């Protein structure tokens, strides 16, 4: 059954009606299919915005139960070399229709991983077979796509999911499976999602697993932070205040206590402090330059692995030195 | 240094077949082979070290095969060591075999000659008739130094960790069945590494396995297999080695197998001859663990 | 209809757009290579595109080959005097019973016979598929065998290589 | 399912091609005279290279187009064996074309052929040039080996001007009876960036999605080009403004960091407003950021630090 | 036996010959096995444009046991690595038995000889969401139907394979006075070649060109189907053992081939999207 | 139809296919010349060192029609040749890919051919699509018909008369065993029927030998190893050796190993031998090896046995090999070494 599947797959939209946050694109595609004027599509966007789900739902709507033999889907997991493009795709696009269901769709998922030769060969396949064949190209990085392929496909940008769409989908998930989510917990979940629905679903599943009895227990912000392990906003505010106001010893003690009470990671703390500082009042540009450069260098050092205490002291010193420029 | 050999296929067909088998086997493994002509016997060696890894083939042919056997040299035991291209000798041997099949009593004469027209490099002047057309072949060959010849040595196999397996004669009632058993695994496309296993208590049984994430091939033998005068003995070997063993088994009768657990495989073939009994020519093939346990 | 660079081709050695010094050097080298027992066996001409390598080679052959070519006694293929001053290798020839890599070999093993009464200048401008590793190795081995060959007589061999870059291809 | 207008209204005669008037007139004269030489047409994608070559071949041949044109392309195998057999036999084929005409081998997207294929093409052109002519079409002319270039006349197609795009768009709109305004056509031209295929596709999408063509309607389907936003981000007086542009117009719109860095490098290459040293330092910082992103740290903080370093260099 | 499905037989040669018809469909694809009381069905689909379905009847198997009363049939999937060679096989009779116990258990094939015992296990795979039954022929509207001998069709397919055929044209025409024309026109490096079957009953038996309806037969209309030879050559092996071949074209352009040898093979292949003008002109010239 | 010919015999089909395959072996494109009396399929390599000719008489085909006056398309292939007897001969020559012709002429595996037709149509009422295309119609015994229209390029014919000169020299020098007189008369008849013209410097050597021995020797030879072939003729024996020359590199290192394979027979075994009074000649092996196999394909029992005739002269002069069949003539010309 579907109950065994992870929520990221159990709650995969089955129809375009369940797709949220892409209203303009959804309406444009509805009009295209209704008027029978669907052009070559290029869905460009970051991970987990609903490109694969949207195209699958569109294919279901156009055909219905024939989606198996009306659509050819190729992704990175499959071989997509020049030879594959020259034989399999060419054969699929050069054959007549089973039931004259409009056209044949080719979903080149994760096409940004295709080789340049494959794209060059595929451009003329796209151009030659367009009377009864359609192409959809899904990508997260456009610079990996050849300029000609970009020009020959109508581009649709999948923006990060707005807050309202994610709230609606969370409400639908809660209704489907008995569970309660506090407004503060929902706000924290939205903040940590950063416009990714996969993160939303994974965190919700893990938070339900965190709750002892998922029948009468309500998800709270504390549960969300404990499950995700990310710092709470209060900890970030306190550590920033200590760094910007307290002495070196006090700041070191505060940071150590904050990151040892819950075993927090320094990368998350630095990201939170950066986000907080990005919306502060600065009277000098050199302060911002110092903050940005030093913090970016510290994150780069952290990415490679080093001494945790050294990096924490580096963050504290960089912040203190940069903020000394003011006044 | 004088070398003169005379061969007659009509007389003593068994030893002629032995020579054919040795030449074909050496030519089906590598490009060049070592020939040691001694006062008592002729040795044909196919080894990777020339002048797991690939296996080694050693063939010993008694001097009684050749009607005339004149081997004279200044080295001990009048040993003459040569390096010869297997393809040339193999082609000459096909020519002689078809000439004999056409029906003739001609004798093949092999001599060593120096070539000033062309590590001294010499030629083998293989000459035979065909009823008459004179067939002559100057096969290039390289004379090998005494020390270099001494470098090549027969592999040694431990006899305490090894158990011999006696195979049914090819001419017996079980010969065809055992040949089919051997060839069972020579018809699968992607199979490259077979897994031979021997179980003691039919006193003993031999099985061939192929394990894969998708495939599981397993062949048992139910015929009477004897052990030449503890039950876990397995070895992984390439399919080419097993095919070579299969071809070898189809020619000889007293075939013996041995599996040194996770160490190697030994395939021994002997040709009995009546008279005490004459020296028994042998063919020994050593196969190294392709993958191992 | 005919393109001018083909219509207005040189009719003599004096119409070739080649400097005097380079022309004299090529003349001397080629004349030396035509001697009964010539020290030099291969003339390797390298240069950019359209610098008149093949043009000057052919123009010099038209004058040199008739001078050294031994007269025949009615052994010519046809009644014509066998106007074959230059023998060139064609890299797109696909005969039936021959592997591709063996094509050039089959050319060279024939080219050796174009000496004395059958004297002809062997020009190699259309190289085999040297981008194939095995083909390139075979070509190098054949050239080495030609250089180290042990025949009393060989025909002059000229290899014209147009030095050019290979654009970065996908 | 009607065909898209990019293909429905594909020009069939050279006189219907807008822009590059000089080269199109030269092609018309070539078609009239018929003495077509070997040629290489290079230019930006979607400006009328394939269309121009096909129209020239059609005008030259007519009833003999099918038997006198051998169209090869990237999607079709174009190896050394192909040159050895198919191209060779086509060149050897003896036709009966009018006195001043020759067979045409259209090697579209010729900048992707293998080196061995081009080396064989050298000989096939050296031998079969009396009755066969080659019309290479590519984006970069240098991608054809020099021996082949030596025999071919080079035509570089320029980027389409606004006037030609507007004229062709107006003709298409009149044919389709599409309702339009001035601001909408201006926006379509601005977003086209000289690529007429992109312009036609955007116009069709806008009309099919919203009906009447408007500036807002066009902007809905098509966003502002990424390079212009990046250029505005780079050319800034205050670091705060550059950060605001990067956040609102690039990060929040769903643009990956790698794309932003690559476009920043491309823009800095062609920018001519500051001294060489400043541009050099900007390129250096962009390269450092690209390195730090390729190893996994594709965060917004890295781009912010890159902008801060660039601004410090400017001052 | 104590298994959901267990069959045993001695006519291993027939099963091997029938299974040898599945080779041309590649080695990186998969084979669907349908188990039912009626018998065995082997299904392969390639490029979503060609499919083959081979039926093995109950009578062929000496003993058949289908104890899965819960479901009238069982679906399983097997990867074709070298399974074609596995079921390929001296003097002594060889008994072939197939065993399968529900989903999650390997498909077991055991060969029993006088002194040799073989057992091979094949792992199963998740059934592809793609429905292999999506490609079928509509019986209501059949453009034309033909009956041909297997030997002649196999010879023609071999001839096309030899010349390196690249594109294939199936041409069918029915005229008055018992005039039947069935031809294969190959576009290849040779140019355009034509192979026309005779009007003799022994080779070409009986023809209709309905024009779409399956009821009325008209005379003068020619049905032309354009195919990629890659798909068309995948039935040559099936035709080699064929005793009779039934061809059917519908208006939609799907080609159906029934191969009768008590083993029946049904193949459906699609037609190419469009026909080039030069190809049509050459077809007209060749047929005049 | 401008040109029409048909074959209705299995052995004739076999020999035709073998000849076409050999010609495709020598050269990628085979040259077919059609005349009122014969059809000549020939080839020559790029080095101009080997020339292979196979002439099929009109009797080789049950039906043979040649109407050059009807040809309109490809007029550049029509040629006219003057004759010594005040006559003009009209011929049409074209070039056809040898591989395609071979792949069209092969006998199907299992099926039999009842008729094999070759036709060229370039008349006034010739469809444009059917212009400069060779028409081939193959009928199977099962009433199946196959049609092919491979492209052919018109060309001009330059006759080779080296064989004529060699025959003239051979007759002048060596012109008793009645068979030798019959050979002399046959050579004289060949010289006279041809529409073209006819001390110590008149070296000429002739050897007629049963093709069985040479064919058996050559079948075993491998061209990849034994590149060269050397013939030694004495007054007592004939030796044929397939050999290779050793090549040594920088430090006297073998760059290419040398192998020899020789067969010697007595002159009594030879059918005929005539020497100018140990004569050694050297040439290539591949073309001779492939050429010796064309004749036996027909497997005829009547007329004469399968004998090969060899003519040669001083080193460096060409060597000529000749074979005959009831309606076919096979000729091979090769260039020999000039070391001595
Ligand atoms: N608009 C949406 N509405 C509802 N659920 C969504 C939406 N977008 C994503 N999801 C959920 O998140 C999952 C992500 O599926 P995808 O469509 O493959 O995401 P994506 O945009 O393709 O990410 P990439 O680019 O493939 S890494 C879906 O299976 C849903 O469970
Ligand atoms: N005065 C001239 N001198 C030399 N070449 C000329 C002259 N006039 C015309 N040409 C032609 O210009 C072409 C260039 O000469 P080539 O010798 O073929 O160039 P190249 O040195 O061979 O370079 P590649 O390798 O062929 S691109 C030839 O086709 C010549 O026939
Ligand atoms: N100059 C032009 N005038 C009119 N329409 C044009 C012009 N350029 C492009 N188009 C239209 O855009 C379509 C595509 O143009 P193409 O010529 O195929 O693109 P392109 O210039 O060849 O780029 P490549 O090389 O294929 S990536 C044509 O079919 C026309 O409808
Ligand atoms: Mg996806
Ligand atoms: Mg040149
Ligand atoms: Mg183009």
């Amino acid at each position: 059954s579907k109950e065994n599947l992870p929520w990221v797959e159990k709650y995969r939209p089955e129809t375009l009606d369940e797709v949220y946050g892409q209203n303009e694109v959804i309406t444009t595609v509805r009009k295209f299919v209704d008027e029978g004027k669907l052009p070559h599509l290029l869905f460009y966007g970051p991970p987990g915005t609903g490109k694969t789900s949207t195209i699958v739902a569109l294919a279901r709507e156009i055909y219905g139960k024939n989606y198996s033999n009306m659509v050819l889907e190729l992704n990175a997991s499959d071989d997509r070399g020049i030879d594959v493009v020259r034989n399999q795709i060419k054969d699929f696009a050069s054959t007549r229709q089973i039931f004259s269901k409009g056209f044949k769709l080719i979903i080149l998922d994760e096409a940004d991983a295709m080789t340049n030769a494959a794209q060059n060969a595929l451009r003329r396949v796209i151009e030659r077979y367009t009377k009864n064949t359609r192409f959809c190209v899904l990508a997260n990085y456009a610079h990996k796509l050849t300029p000609a392929l970009l020009s020959r496909c109508t581009r649709f940008r999948f923006q990060p999911l707005p807050q309202e769409a994610i709230e609606r989908r969370i409400a639908n998930v809660l209704v489907h499976e008995k569970l309660k989510l506090s407004p503060n917990a929902e706000k924290a979940l939205i903040e940590l999602s950063n416009g990714d629905m996969r993160r939303v679903l994974n965190v919700l599943q893990s938070c339900k697993a965190t709750l002892d009895n998922p029948d009468e227990d309500e998800i709270s912000d504390d549960v969300i932070y404990e499950c995700c392990g990310a710092p709470r906003p209060s900890d970030l505010k306190a550590v920033l205040k200590s760094i910007l106001e307290d002495d070196w010893g006090t700041a070191h003690y505060t940071l150590n206590k904050v990151r040892s009470a819950k075993g927090l990671a320094l990368i998350d703390l630095i990201e939170g402090i950066v986000k907080i500082l990005e919306d502060y009042e600065l009277q000098n540009e050199e302060t911002r330059v110092h903050l940005l450069t030093k913090l970016a260098d510290i994150e780069y050092s952290i990415s490679k692995g080093g001494n945790d205490q050294i990096q924490g002291s580096a963050v504290i010193g960089a912040i203190k030195a940069s903020f000394e420029n003011e006044t | 240094m004088k070398l003169k050999l005379i061969v007659n296929g009509c007389e003593a067909p068994d030893d002629y077949k032995l020579l054919r088998t040795t030449i074909n086997t050496v030519a089906s493994l590598r490009k060049t082979a070592i020939l040691r002509f001694n006062s008592e016997r002729l040795t044909i060696i196919s080894t990777p070290k020339s002048s797991g890894d690939t296996g080694q083939l050693w063939c010993t042919i008694p001097h009684d095969v050749f009607r005339l056997y004149t081997v004279i040299s200044a080295r001990e035991l009048n040993t003459i060591t040569m390096e010869c291209n297997c393809d040339s000798l193999l082609s000459v041997f096909k020519r002689y075999d078809r000439v004999m099949n056409q029906g003739s009593s001609s004798n093949m004469t092999i001599k060593l000659q120096s070539m000033p027209e062309w590590n001294p490099i010499c030629a083998l002047g293989i000459t035979f008739e065909e009823i008459v057309i004179m067939h002559s072949f100057k096969v290039p060959v390289k004379l090998l130094f005494r020390a270099q010849d001494t470098r090549i040595q027969e592999p040694m196999i431990n006899y305490i960790q090894l158990m011999m397996y006696k195979l049914p004669p090819i001419s017996g009632e079980f010969g065809s069945a055992f040949h089919g058993f051997i060839r069972r695994v020579e018809r699968y496309s992607n199979v490259n590494h077979i897994h031979l296993m021997g179980v003691k208590k039919d006193d003993v049984e031999l099985k061939i396995i192929v394990n894969e994430l998708d495939w599981h091939l397993e062949i048992c033998w139910n015929g009477p297999l004897d052990s030449v005068i503890s039950s876990t003995h397995e070895v992984i070997i390439r399919c080419k080695d097993w095919k070579v063993c299969s071809k070898l088994y189809a020619a000889f009768e007293e075939v013996v197998l041995a599996i040194s657990h996770d160490e190697s495989c030994v395939f021994h073939c002997s040709l009995d001859r009546g008279s005490k009994p004459r020296e028994r020519g042998q063919i020994i093939y050593y196969i190294a663990r392709s993958k191992g346990l | 209809g005919e393109q001018w660079y083909e219509k207005f081709k040189p009719n003599c050695l004096e119409q070739v757009a080649i400097h005097k010094r380079k022309l004299k050097d090529v003349q001397e080298a080629l004349d030396a290579m035509f001697l009964p027992n010539a020290k030099h066996r291969i003339l390797l001409l390298s240069g950019p595109s359209g610098c008149s390598k093949s043009t000057v080679i052919k123009e010099l052959s038209k004058i040199l080959v008739p001078k050294y070519r031994q007269n025949s006694n009615g052994t010519s293929f046809r009644s014509t005097p066998n106007e074959h001053k230059v023998t060139e290798f064609r890299g797109d020839c696909i005969v039936n019973d021959l592997p591709q890599m063996e094509s050039f070999s089959e050319f060279l093993k024939g080219a050796r016979y174009l000496v004395m009464s059958n004297l002809s200048l062997i020009l190699i401008e259309d190289l085999p598929n040297v981008f194939h590793i095995d083909t390139r190795r075979r070509f190098q081995q054949l050239i080495l065998q030609w250089l180290y060959s042990s025949e009393p007589l060989l025909p002059p061999l000229v290899i014209c290589i147009t030095e050019c870059e290979i654009p970065e291809n996908d | 399912l009607q065909l898209p207008w990019v293909e429905k209204y594909r020009p069939q005669v050279l006189s219907d091609i807008v822009g590059n008037k000089e080269t199109i007139d030269r092609l018309q004269q070539i078609a009239k005279d018929g003495n077509m030489p070997h040629m290489i047409i290079s230019g930006m994608p979607g400006i009328g290279k394939t269309t121009s070559v096909h129209c020239l071949a059609h005008e030259l041949l007519g009833r003999s187009y099918a038997d006198g044109v051998l169209e090869l392309n990237a999607s079709d195998d174009r190896g050394i064996d192909v040159v050895r057999n198919q191209i060779k036999h086509f060149a050897q084929k003896k036709l009966h074309l009018p006195p001043g005409k020759h067979k045409i081998v259209i090697l579209d997207e010729a900048d992707s052929m293998t080196a061995g294929a081009q080396q064989a093409l050298r000989r096939t052109m050296e031998l079969y040039s009396n009755s066969t002519r080659f019309a290479f079409a590519c984006n970069q002319s240098n991608k054809i080996i020099e021996p082949l270039q030596s025999r071919c006349a080079i035509l570089r197609y320029s980027k389409l001007s606004d006037e030609d795009v507007l004229k062709r768009l107006l003709q298409i709109i009149k044919l389709e009876d599409v309702k339009y305004t001035n601001d909408g056509l201006e926006a379509i031209i601005f977003t086209a960036e000289g690529d007429m295929r992109q312009a036609i596709n955007n116009l069709q999408s806008t009309v099919a999605g919203h009906g009447l063509v408007n500036a807002d309607n066009v902007f809905k389907i098509v966003d502002s080009p990424h390079p212009l936003i990046v250029k505005k981000m780079l050319l800034a007086s205050n670091l705060e403004d550059s950060i605001q542009i990067l956040r609102t117009d690039l990060w929040k719109k769903g643009y990956s960091s790698i794309d932003i860095v690559t476009t920043s490098f491309r823009v800095t290459k062609n920018l001519a407003q500051v001294k060489e040293s400043v541009r050099l330092e900007m390129i250096k910082e962009i390269g450092l950021t690209h390195m730090r992103i390729l190893e996994g740290v594709g965060t917004y903080l890295q781009l912010a630090s890159m902008l801060a370093k660039i601004h410090k260099l400017n001052n | 036996l104590a298994n959901k499905f267990s069959a045993s037989t001695v006519h291993l040669e027939h099963i091997t010959t029938a299974l040898s018809c599945l080779t041309p469909f590649g080695s990186k694809d998969d084979v669907l096995i349908f188990i039912d009381a009626d018998g065995l069905s082997f299904v392969r689909e390639n490029n979503h444009v060609i499919k083959i379905q081979l039926l093995l009847s109950r009578e062929l198997f000496m003993s058949y046991s289908y104890r899965n009363e819960t479901e009238d049939h069982m679906k399983l999937c097997v990867k074709i690595n070298h399974i074609l060679d596995s079921v390929s096989v001296s003097d002594d009779i060889v008994e072939c038995t197939l065993s399968y116990d529900g989903h999650g258990s390997p498909f077991v094939l055991i060969f029993e000889d006088s002194f040799i015992s073989e057992r091979v296990e094949y792992s199963t795979y998740l059934i592809k969401d793609f429905d292999t039954n999506g490609l079928e022929l509509d019986r209501e509207r059949i453009s034309f139907e033909a009956i041909i001998k297997g030997e002649a069709l196999h010879s023609a397919l071999k001839d096309l394979k030899e010349i390196g055929c690249k594109e294939c044209y199936v041409y069918a025409k029915t005229e008055a006075n018992d005039e039947n024309v069935f031809a294969l026109i190959s576009k290849s490096q040779l140019g355009f070649s034509k192979i026309k079957l005779p009007s003799n009953r022994s080779i070409l038996e009986k023809l209709q060109v309905f024009d779409g309806d399956s009821t009325t037969v008209i005379d003068g209309f020619a049905v032309i189907g354009f195919f990629d030879f890659t798909s068309f050559d995948k039935i040559r092996k099936s035709t080699k053992i064929a005793s009779k071949v039934l061809f059917r074209m519908d208006v939609h352009g799907v080609l159906s081939v029934n191969i009768l040898s008590g083993i029946v093979i049904e193949v459906c292949m699609l037609e190419k999207e469009s026909i080039d003008e030069a190809a049509q002109t050459e077809i007209e010239l060749l047929m005049e | 139809m401008s040109f029409k010919a048909t074959i209705t015999e299995s052995g004739k089909q076999n020999i035709w296919f073998r000849a076409i395959y050999v010609l495709s072996t020598i050269q990628d494109d085979i040259k077919i010349t059609v005349t009122t009396n014969e059809l000549i399929a020939w080839s020559m390599n790029e080095t101009d060192t080997t020339l292979c000719q196979v002439r099929f008489q009109k009797s080789f085909f049950e039906e043979y029609e040649f109407k050059p006056h009807e040809i309109v398309f490809g007029e550049n292939g029509v040629q006219v040749i003057e004759d010594t007897y005040g006559n003009s001969h009209k011929l049409y020559s074209f070039r056809v890919n040898g591989r395609h012709l071979t792949t069209i002429s092969r006998k199907p595996d299992g099926d039999g051919i009842k008729s094999f037709t070759i036709a060229v149509n370039n008349t006034s009422t010739c469809p444009e699509s059917l212009a400069n295309r060779l028409i081939v119609v193959i009928e199977m015994d099962s009433l199946i018909v196959k049609e092919y229209c491979p492209q052919f390029q018109p060309i001009k014919y330059d006759p080779i008369i080296i064989n004529l000169k060699y025959k003239r020299r051979f007759l002048d020098v060596f012109g008793l065993d009645p068979k030798l007189l019959d050979v002399f008369t046959n050579t004289e008849r060949e010289l006279t029927s041809a529409l073209f013209n006819e001390t110590a410097a008149d070296e000429i050597n002739y050897i007629c030998c049963n093709s069985t021995l040479l064919k058996n020797f050559l079948d075993n030879c491998n061209v990849n190893v034994t590149d060269e072939v050397k013939l030694e003729i004495n007054v007592h024996r004939l030796s044929i050796t397939a050999f290779t020359k050793a090549v040594y590199g920088k430090n006297n290192d073998l760059l290419r190993n040398a192998l020899s394979m020789s067969n010697t027979i007595s002159t009594l075994d030879l059918e005929h031998y005539c020497l100018f009074t140990m004569k050694s000649i050297i040439f290539k092996l591949k073309d001779f090896k492939n050429f010796i196999t064309i004749g036996p394909s027909w497997k005829t029992t009547q007329d004469g046995n399968d004998n090969i005739s060899l003519w040669f002269c001083h080193p460096g002069d060409p060597i000529l090999m000749q074979m005959q069949k009831p309606g076919v003539k096979l000729e091979l010309v090769e260039v020999t070494d000039s070391n001595i």
